[PDB]
């Protein structure tokens, strides 16, 4: 039975402009493994992007951790976009510092 | 207070040619003490806790041999179940397994577990009495009779009676600093208007370790459990996790809800309110 | 500390 990405685009600290952070974007719930996540900045693909490894959780769903390091300021858009064999076509998440 | 040890493993068949993929994952709590994985090129893709690489290449060639014979059960096991399924060799299918023990804070056995999953739907597991399976599916049944004759039940009791108990007893001290030590959430709650009726307000915990969390909205003093929206429990990257609690509320009765944060690093729970 | 399994499935 597949299972469709749970997708959550948060930093790991409290987000302040100006401040070093770190941008993740966690995808869970999800079956089979094989998955496609990036991390886009202003709708381009971050290219110092790193990722933990295959893991489950109890519900046996898979999950993954993508994360990379950022100064966020007022101007520049984060979001992430994800691809599984569950969508059609890639979901985009955009990161909302209230979320 | 209470600790658990858990190994999750994973077998995957791959497309085409592709080699079959095994994984192997051992947590105390919420803490990941050791990886082993046959996508790993050298020690740094089987990233370990210090307090195991302080056990020295012992353990770890013992724990490696173990991982390597354990990937050929699994190999027949994929093998066994495309047959029971009538599933062609040309499919990509997972196995999986978690098992391991729970223990009081006194160190004592609680529960033992020994669960299997293909591809991601429950196939057997081991009772609470660690005497004899239950079968999600139809298909386990060959198995749970396979595994009765060959007294699998027994050994894996032992196991997590014995050297599960052991062990996870013994990381909990070698791994005191970060094993025994709970961390306490730093709350916040926010306020986000949504038309000129109502407003949602947000209880917020971040930092905090191991990942369980209560959080709750209450209106004087009555708890809202149909309408609280909760997010799933998420890792900061730093071994703390974060999750969020939101009510919509009516615009001025701000003052009439209260977050509830119970944790077990917190010395007495919290009671919070948006604070404008 | 992994357990050893023998029976397969």
């Amino acid at each position: 039975i597949q299972r469709t990405p749970k997708i959550q685009v948060y930093s790991r600290h409290p987000a302040e402009n100006g401040k070093s952070n770190f941008l993740n974007c966690y995808v869970s719930g999800f079956h089979p493994s094989d998955i496609e996540v990036d991390l886009l900045k202003n709708g381009e693909r971050i290219e110092k992007v790193e990722h933990s490894d295959l893991s489950f959780s109890k519900d046996w769903s898979f999950y993954l951790l993508y994360y990379t390091e950022f100064t966020p300021t007022e101007k520049d858009e984060y979001a992430c976009r994800v691809n599984h064999v569950t969508l059609s076509q890639p979901k985009i998440v955009k990161w909302d510092r209230d979320m | 207070g209470s600790h658990s040890m858990r190994y999750f493993d994973t077998a995957m068949s791959r497309p085409g040619r592709g080699e079959p993929r095994f994984i192997s994952v051992g947590y105390v709590d919420d803490t990941q003490f050791v990886r082993f994985d046959s996508d790993a090129a050298s020690p740094r893709m089987e990233p370990r806790a210090p307090w195991i690489e302080q056990e020295g290449p012992e353990y770890w060639d013992r724990n490696t041999q173990i991982f390597k014979t354990n990937t050929q059960t699994d190999r027949e096991s994929l093998r066994n179940l495309r047959g029971y399924y009538n599933q062609s060799e040309a499919g990509s299918h997972t196995l999986q397994s978690m098992y391991g023990c729970d223990v009081g804070p006194d160190g004592r056995l609680l529960r033992g577990h020994n669960q299997y999953a293909y591809d991601g739907k429950d196939y057997i597991a081991l009772n609470e009495d660690l005497r004899s399976w239950t079968a999600a599916d139809t298909a386990a049944q060959i198995t749970q009779r396979k595994w009765e004759a060959a007294r699998v039940a027994e050994q894996d009791r032992a196991y997590l009676e014995g050297t599960c108990v052991e062990w996870l007893r013994r990381y909990l001290e070698n791994g005191k600093d970060t094993l025994e030590r709970a961390d306490p959430p730093k709350t916040h709650v926010t306020h986000h208007p949504i038309s000129d009726h109502e407003a949602t307000l947000r209880c917020w915990a971040l930092g905090f370790y191991p990942a369980e969390i209560t959080l709750t909205w209450q209106r004087d003093g009555e708890d809202q459990t149909q309408d609280t929206e909760l997010v799933e429990t998420r890792p900061a990257g730093d071994r703390t996790f974060q999750k969020w609690a939101a009510v919509v509320v009516p615009s001025g009765e701000e003052q009439r809800y209260t977050c509830h944060v119970q944790h077990e690093g917190l010395p007495k729970p919290l009671t919070l309110r948006w604070e404008p | 500390e992994l357990r050893s399994r023998y029976w397969a499935i």
